[PDB]
Order: structure tokens, then sequence, then C-alpha cells
């Protein structure tokens, strides 16, 4: 696999997408 | 102008944008990223005023 450093602001967005009924994260 | 962080809003420093606080997290990281802003302009005045 690979390694992309992403901060929690992407994970704040991702945990806001899937917990509001969005489709991709 | 010269003091932008290129992903910023140009004239507001808001602690919720990760680029303004430099990715900082919780407080002692985040607030200290204001103390870098308030320097960055205090330095820039020295350029213009001479």
């Amino acid at each position: 696999s690979a390694y992309i450093w992403c901060g929690w602001w992407v994970m704040d967005e991702i945990q806001k997408m899937t917990e509001e009924g969005k489709d991709w994260k | 102008g010269m003091t932008l962080t290129p992903g910023s809003k140009a004239g507001v420093f808001d602690f919720q944008d990760p680029i303004d606080i430099r990715g900082a997290r919780w407080a002692g990281e985040s607030f200290k990223a204001l103390l870098f802003q308030i320097d960055k302009e205090a330095v820039e005045i020295a350029r213009q005023t001479g």
C-alpha cells in the first residue's frame, strides 16, 4: 500500500460526511 | 499582501481554518499560531514605515 499524510481536518470532513448521510469519504 | 498564507481568507485569522493555525490542534497549538500572525504583521510594518 501507500502513505498519504492527511490531517484531522480531512478526517473532520470525512466524519462529517458519513455521519450526515453523504456518499464518499 | 505580503503576509498572506496563500490558502487564507485575506484579512481574517480564524482558528477553524487549518491553514491559518498551521494545522494546529487543541489550544496551546492553536493560540500560539495567532502569536505567529501578530508577529508577521508587526514585522511587515517595519518594511512599509521604514
